[PDB]
């Protein structure tokens, strides 16, 4: 029994609408993060703390927009994994530590806004500090992320082909989780889903309702602060409801169990548009953290 | 096929 | 104004144990780096321990490394220091010596006066002569020599001239090569060159007898000389 | 009654005048304009000291061209050694507003003034092994704007009440008060031969001091704004002017007008401190614009241009032997330039 | 006043009965004191061996 | 050499403390104490508590240090920028020289007012008025009328209308309206609660740099 599938999983002008709208996006993360980036570099006088943690904050979304969009693009332009073994761990591990390099630092520079704003009296963070947290937190991404790299194998289908219209059959190779014990495959996502997504959130959302609690009790003014409370939740409320729906479907189907309709259909056309989304959270923040900062308009 | 890309 | 007075001595027996204490009087005792010296009841001069201000940096001598300890305490303004086991060639006459360290300091300023204790590879400095005749109004020189050369790329050479008459402490006369001390008449001057140093006095007076010294400081193990006497017939 | 005498205060004005428009027959640049130029000058900074933590006002030489003192607004006067970037003392101040500062021909004393009306004398080479001081002089009603060691035992200064002093030290008495500028001195040079001083005021004029017979020889003028800095010719026979207009001037003592105009179109700020080179052939200038400025005495085109700092350049200052140049600002920075 | 105007007489009339001479001698005279070992700062005069390393 | 070690190591002492001292020094709060000719300046220094005068106070676990320049007599321009980074400026004024003329004494200090408030100097540094004398105001308003100083004024002769005009007339001489902002308070005798009102403005100015030092706006 061979069967038999088609090279594009779409046709000409769903491959047209994505083709632009991913082009749009690339341009896009390339000119805020240029504008950004140069504006930081160039000016002596910004030599603060927040300063570099944004500095961290674009090398990071300018390494997703450079290698995150072409490799998932090209995967939903042909039905298999055009790549041999090692560029598929390289380009995973690369992506899981820039995904948990972001979720971090946003992380990190929650907790030192609210050390600098609920809490002034206490001492302003060096700059020793800046640097150690910054490496514990790249390396504890780094080692949190290696196993994955390490464990995935590429196989090749035997019972599997692809047939073009110039009528050429391709061998078709997939990389994937062959772990020894199927059962704990579940137990690792789990993991990596309680350590990007959860916790941080969480910690996130509790310590800027203190934010909020703290500036509360405090006609300019309140405009004044009703634009600053507007602005952190929205930027929350960004993160949270962009970074749901991958984690959502990864786990349903690592639970879900759905039939094989429900598979075909969640493994077509949702994927793409999820993968959108996240990128489209890092193509953008650059944006929110530049345009709603006067100094930096400058 | 089985297309399941890398998750991230 | 400048006194330390050192403390603690006796009749130790062998195995025994022995510390020794100085005091200090207003030369600000924090900024001050301290050495101890050991003379020998027959003659020659050596070096024991030192401590650097600020508590940092803590060197011994080569054979009294396992049984010294050096310590200080910036308030109150006292200085020990701890024997453990003595041996028979450890009886001796004990100094106390500040010293400081910047640009264009002297190093070897002031002594103490003694505290005696009775139990009952290195540079090498020769000093070959050992008496000479003078006669008051005529020049007399006196000669050392070292094993290599005191001459680093800084510029600047590190040899010590020290005198010390007769009943009393030893005091700095030069503290690098051409470079008088104060307190000092003009009279004495160095001049040496090279390798092999010398020492000149013009005139002489009363107060010119007594056993002359060198000593080096370029490696921290320090070595004096062997001293030479003026009778003054 | 007071019109005649206005009267003929014009008439000697006038007068003047005309006598020194008699022995101005060839400008200095009809004749320095066939020698070669000195050509593009680039340094680049050797050492950078990085102790101070506020704004940094003034500095001065050693007399050995190995040691250096500064002082700034956080209440700390440091001497430094260049050679090895290192840092000798770290002298207090029981007043943080200080304008200036000294070093002694002889290596022995350091000087510091400012707002608070006093001048301060302070012991280094002491025998018990900390900074001193020695002497607080008193009796000026301004403030103080320049000090300067004319020996060991006699220091001059100038002060805001339009007054400049000379006074002893083991003495806290004055000797001798020069009088006669309308507004605040700023800036004062001694000789070489130290006999006779210059002083630049607010007035927009600068006039000579003889020291020893106590009043003004000279007045010279020819500036629209204050003067802020001025120097002493190696030679002893020239001076040179900075002032807030923009522009640079130099007068010859055997003349009596100036003689040669250092200005440009992109230039616009002003000009806060001066100072020669070696041989009269370099004049370094700092401005508001963050840079310095070097010149050709001898011609008005620009030879090079200094550029390291991120705020006003305050001070600056050369070696006696001619090797270095040193400049402070006010990044809390002190940079060394070959 | 008087005295104003006392200063200005004795200072600018005794001063212009002063001799003149011309720029031109003693710019000579100091610039023949550059360009060799006695002065450093224009261009790059001196050996490497500077009190400065760099 | 062993000699340039310890050189170094007496360097970095002395680096050391210089730091330690710095961070000690970097936080109190600084401010400049101005006013004009005859005014209640010295009722003020006695309520919380040559040329500077410095003068040091504490209230709860801050410390304030206060700068009194009025007798310099010099060109204020030239010693003028040795404060630029000052908290805040204290301004008095008195409202009983309103009828008091030698060119009113209210020009002259108006005057002053607008010299200080626009200088290039001062752009972000707030001002805290301090209307002193206002114990005799209501007698002479009630004995005298306001139009002497200002003949276009035109209202009635009650405390209150007059403080309010005195008021909108000093806070209208200010340019920007949105880079800083002014405090204005009613100086009363024999009253200590001109620390409390310091200290409020101190602490807001205090959270208005904290914010916008790093984050948001």
């Amino acid at each position: 029994n061979l069967t038999f599938s088609s090279y594009y999983q779409h046709t000409s002008p769903v491959a047209a609408m994505f083709i632009v709208a991913y082009a749009l996006i690339f341009l896009l993360c390339m000119v805020g993060n240029t504008l950004v980036c140069f504006i930081v570099l160039k000016n002596r006088h910004m030599h603060t703390v927040t300063n570099m943690f944004i500095l961290n904050l674009a090398v990071s979304d300018l390494l997703v927009g450079i290698f995150c969009m072409p490799t998932t693009l090209v995967d939903n332009l042909i039905t298999g994994w055009p790549f041999d073994n090692a560029t598929c761990k390289m380009s995973g591990l690369v992506q899981g530590m820039s995904v948990s390099a972001s979720v971090w630092t946003l992380v990190a520079i929650a907790v030192e806004r609210f050390r600098c704003i609920v809490h002034p009296f206490r001492e302003k963070l060096t700059l020793r500090k800046a640097l150690v947290t910054i490496a514990v937190i790249w390396a504890l991404a780094l080692l949190i992320m290696c196993p994955s790299a390490v464990t995935l194998t590429v196989t090749r289908e035997e019972h599997h082909f692809m047939v073009d219209a110039r009528n050429r059959s391709y061998p078709l190779y997939s990389c994937w989780e062959a772990w020894p014990e199927k059962g704990m495959r579940r137990v690792y996502t789990t993991v990596l889903f309680s350590h990007i997504y959860l916790a941080p959130l969480a910690l996130i959302v509790v310590m800027y309702a203190r934010i909020a609690r703290k500036l509360c009790q405090a006609p300019r003014a309140s405009r004044r602060r009703a634009r600053v409370v507007h602005m952190l939740v929205m930027v929350a409320l960004f993160f949270t409801l962009s970074w749901l729906p991958l984690w959502a479907l990864l786990l349903l189907i690592d639970y879900g169990q759905l039939s094989a309709p429900q598979l075909h259909l969640v493994t077509v056309y949702a994927f793409p548009f999820a993968h959108w989304l996240a990128f489209f959270n890092s193509s953008a923040n650059p944006i929110i953290y530049g345009y709603f900062n006067e100094n930096f308009r400058r | 096929f089985l297309f399941q890309p890398q998750r991230f | 104004d400048v006194q330390l007075v050192e403390s603690g001595g006796g009749l130790v027996q062998p195995g025994g144990s022995r510390k020794l204490s100085c005091s200090a009087s207003g030369f600000a005792f924090s900024s001050f780096g301290m050495h101890w010296v050991r003379q020998a009841p027959e003659k020659g001069l050596e070096w024991v321990a030192y401590i650097s201000s600020g508590s940092g940096t803590i060197y011994y001598a080569d054979t009294v490394k396992g049984r010294f300890t050096i310590s200080r305490d910036d308030p109150k303004n006292t200085l020990f220091l701890q024997m453990t086991s003595l041996r028979s060639e450890d009886t001796a006459m004990y100094y106390c010596v500040r010293s400081i360290y910047y640009y264009g300091s002297s190093p070897f300023d002031f002594w103490g006066q003694g505290t005696t204790l009775t139990v009952s590879s290195d540079i090498v400095m020769t000093q070959a002569t050992s008496s000479v005749p003078v006669t008051p109004g005529e020049s007399v020189s006196i000669s050392c020599r070292s094993s290599k050369s005191l001459l680093h790329s800084n510029g600047n050479t590190y040899l010590y001239w020290f005198l010390q008459r007769p009943g009393q402490s030893p005091q700095l006369l030069i503290y690098r090569m051409s470079n008088l001390a104060s307190g000092v008449p003009d009279r004495f001057s160095g001049s040496g060159s090279g390798t092999a140093f010398t020492l000149t006095i013009s005139r002489l007076e009363a107060e010119d007898v007594g056993v002359y010294y060198c000593m080096q400081h370029l490696e921290y193990p320090l070595t004096f000389g062997a001293g030479t006497k003026l009778e003054l017939k | 009654e007071l019109d005649q005498l206005r009267q003929e205060a014009e008439q000697l004005k006038n007068q003047i005048r005309d006598a020194r428009k008699a022995c101005a027959d060839a400008t200095l640049s009809q004749i320095t304009n066939n020698i070669d130029p000195v050509g593009r000058i680039q340094m680049r900074t050797r050492r950078t000291l990085r102790g101070h933590l506020a704004k940094i006002y003034a500095m001065h030489w050693g007399t050995d061209s190995r040691l250096l003192v500064s002082a700034s607004q956080d209440g700390k006067l440091i001497i430094w050694d260049s050679y090895t970037t290192n840092k000798v003392h770290a002298i207090p101040l029981r007043s943080s507003w200080v304008m200036t500062c000294a070093y002694a021909p002889s290596g022995n004393y350091v000087a510091c003034g400012g707002l608070d009306n006093i001048c301060s004398i302070y012991n280094l080479k002491t025998r018990e092994g900390n900074v001193r001081v020695s002497r607080e002089l008193a009796g000026h009603t301004g403030y103080l704007s320049c000090c300067r060691f004319l020996d060991d035992n006699q220091i001059v200064t100038s002060s805001g009440d339009t007054t400049c002093a000379l006074w002893d030290i083991e003495t806290g008495q004055q000797t001798t008060t020069f009088t006669g500028h309308t507004g605040d001195v700023m800036s004062l040079s001694l000789a070489p031969d130290t006999r006779l001083f210059v002083s630049g005021a607010c007035d927009a004029s600068a006039k000579l001091w003889d020291v020893r017979e106590g009043m003004c020889r000279q007045t010279f003028t020819g500036h629209e704004s204050d003067i802020n800095a001025i120097c002493f010719f190696p030679n002893g026979n020239a001076f040179a002017t900075g002032s807030d207009d923009a522009t640079c001037r130099l007068f010859d003592l055997r003349a009596d007008q100036e003689l040669m105009t250092y200005s440009h179109d992109n230039i616009i700020c002003g000009i806060t401190s001066v100072s020669f080179s070696k041989s009269g052939r370099l004049l370094l200038a700092g401005y508001d614009d963050f840079n310095c400025n070097v010149w050709d005495a001898l011609k008005a085109d620009r030879a090079g241009v200094l550029a390291g700092h991120d705020n006003r350049v305050s001070c600056l200052g050369v070696t006696d032997d001619g090797m270095a140049v040193a400049t402070g600002s006010w990044d809390s920075f002190l940079k060394i330039w070959n | 006043s008087i005295a104003q105007a006392r200063k200005l007489v004795e200072q600018l009339k005794m001063e212009a009965n002063i001799d003149r001479i011309k720029v031109s001698k003693a710019a000579a005279d100091l610039m023949a004191y550059c360009e060799a070992h006695a002065k450093e700062d224009p261009l790059l005069t001196p050996v490497p061996a500077s009190e400065n390393p760099f | 050499s062993a000699e340039d070690k310890a050189a170094v190591e007496r360097s970095k002492m002395i680096d050391r403390n210089l730091r330690e001292d710095g961070e000690k020094a970097a936080r109190e709060v600084k401010l400049l104490l101005l006013g004009a000719g005859e005014s209640g300046k010295n009722t003020i220094v006695k309520q919380m508590k040559t040329g500077i005068v410095e003068t040091h106070f504490t209230f709860k676990d801050l410390h304030f240090k206060m700068f009194d320049v009025g007798a310099q007599r010099s060109e204020r321009k030239k010693w003028i920028h040795c404060f630029e980074g000052v908290t805040a400026i204290i301004f008095c004024v008195a409202l009983s020289d309103y009828d008091l003329v030698l060119m009113n004494r209210m020009h002259e200090s108006m005057k002053l007012f607008d010299s200080i408030c626009n200088n290039k100097w001062f752009t972000d540094t707030s001002i805290i008025l301090f209307l002193n004398k206002k114990d005799l105001f209501e007698e002479k308003i009630k004995k005298s009328p306001l139009t002497i100083c200002y003949p276009e004024y035109a209202g009635s002769n009650t405390y209150e209308e007059a403080a309010a005009y005195i008021q909108c007339q000093f806070e209208d001489l200010n340019k920007r309206k949105d880079t800083k902002e002014i405090y204005t308070h009613f100086t009363c005798s024999t009253d200590t609660k001109n620390v409390q009102f310091v200290f409020d403005a101190v602490t807001d100015v205090i959270i208005k740099n904290n914010l916008k030092d790093c984050g948001l706006f």
